[PDB]
């Protein structure tokens, strides 16, 4: 059985502008088995209704999934991806850089 | 389209 | 140009939980156009694009029928894979499935696609020639002897040669402009200070259609490949793509840098610079 750690990108499908509505995306790629938790955060907390993509693969099999949410970037406001998977033995925090 | 394809592995 | 159909399927079975999960997704080169999932509340085949829900009840109905008959056959597979590995029947495992055809410009067939994976590994797959597998193992070869005695390359062949490329053809004739133009990318540089000696110079690509470009930085014209970070190509969420390259360059140097930016949908490749 092959595992496959996830890469993860979290970044805006436009260049921030606080108090420009945007979309948050956190990126989740690479990984195998499909089995996977992915969550936004605001300040630590959970964004409900988030989105994701269809379940889809690369040429070499492994699984890549989008997560996205609508969200007004601010100057104060946090936001981040935690990602869990078997290969992860902590969960995996990346936080959104509108520079990155 | 997709195809039809019923044989199994 | 070139083009691509590909059918992605997934898999998964939870012994005790019940029927394994299926998922499809259809792709024309980097555009998604349909999905099915085995456990929406009324499995059906959706469109994902805007150019296929002009697609009559008739394919919508077709395609369904498949899917929920594949889930089946799928599920059959899954159980003689964990047979020929001897493997527990209490544990999950995927079979993926992708298959497909390249044409040309003329809209001729290149070559056809039809390949498995269990548990993330090669498992068979349809040679070039379309009329032989490749078994990556003594439990492939059990698939592989069935399905030469069966002739199962021959019935699949057709699908590949036929179906395949004239649906493809059909597809990029209604997508038009959103399959065959592609779509530049907005290009710009940003500059971080690091500290008083060191500063990023970032060079991005946004919204671009297809997801394949070259991003490169240049000192005085020589490719920097050692010092350059450079992220994976990610999509935007909107069927666009992004991408980015940086460097770490010496306060007051910046001027010695450019950026080089090769994508299809360009009239040339693009020198950018800060400013």
């Amino acid at each position: 059985m092959i595992q496959r750690t996830p890469k993860i990108q979290v970044y805006s499908r436009h260049p921030a502008e606080n108090g420009k509505s945007n979309f948050l995306n956190c990126y989740v790629s690479g990984f195998h088995p499909s089995d996977i938790e992915v969550d936004l955060l605001k300040n630590g907390e959970r964004i409900e209704k988030v989105e994701h993509s269809d379940l889809s693969f690369s040429k070499d099999w492994s699984f890549y999934l989008l997560y996205y949410t609508e969200f007004t970037p601010t100057e104060k406001d946090e936001y981040a991806c935690r990602v869990n998977h078997v290969t992860l033995s902590q969960p995996k925090i990346v936080k959104w850089d509108r520079d990155m | 389209i997709p195809r039809r394809n019923v044989a199994t592995l | 140009g070139s083009h691509s159909m590909r059918y992605f399927y997934t898999s998964v079975s939870r012994p005790g939980r019940g029927e394994p999960r299926f998922i499809s997704v259809g792709y024309v080169d980097d555009t998604q156009f349909v999905r099915f999932d085995s456990d929406a509340a009324s499995p059906r085949e959706e469109p994902r694009a805007p150019w296929i829900e002009q697609e009559g009840p008739e394919y919508w109905d077709r395609n369904t029928q498949i899917y929920k008959a594949q889930a089946q056959t799928d599920r059959e597979s899954l159980r003689n894979l964990r047979g020929y590995y001897n493997q527990s029947e209490a544990g999950s495992h995927t079979l993926q499935s992708m298959y497909g055809c390249d044409v040309g410009p003329d809209g001729r067939l290149l070559r056809g696609h039809d390949q498995y994976a269990y548990d993330g590994k090669d498992y068979i797959a349809l040679n070039e020639d379309l009329r032989s597998w490749t078994a990556a193992d003594t439990a492939a070869q059990i698939t592989q002897r069935k399905w030469e005695a069966a002739r199962e390359a021959e019935q699949r062949r057709a699908y590949l040669e036929g179906e395949c490329v004239e649906w493809l053809r059909r597809y990029l004739e209604n997508g038009k402009d959103k399959l065959e133009r592609a779509d530049p990318p907005k290009t710009h540089v940003t500059h971080h200070p690091i500290s008083d000696h060191e500063a990023t110079l970032r060079c991005w690509a946004l919204g671009f259609y297809p997801a394949e470009i070259t991003l490169t930085w240049q000192r005085d014209g020589e490719d920097q490949t050692q010092d350059t970070e450079l992220v994976e190509t990610r999509p935007a969420g909107d069927r666009t793509f992004q991408k980015w390259a940086a460097v770490v360059v010496p306060s007051g140097e910046e001027q010695r840098y450019t950026c080089h930016v090769q994508h299809e949908g360009l009239p040339k490749p693009l020198t950018l610079r800060w400013e």
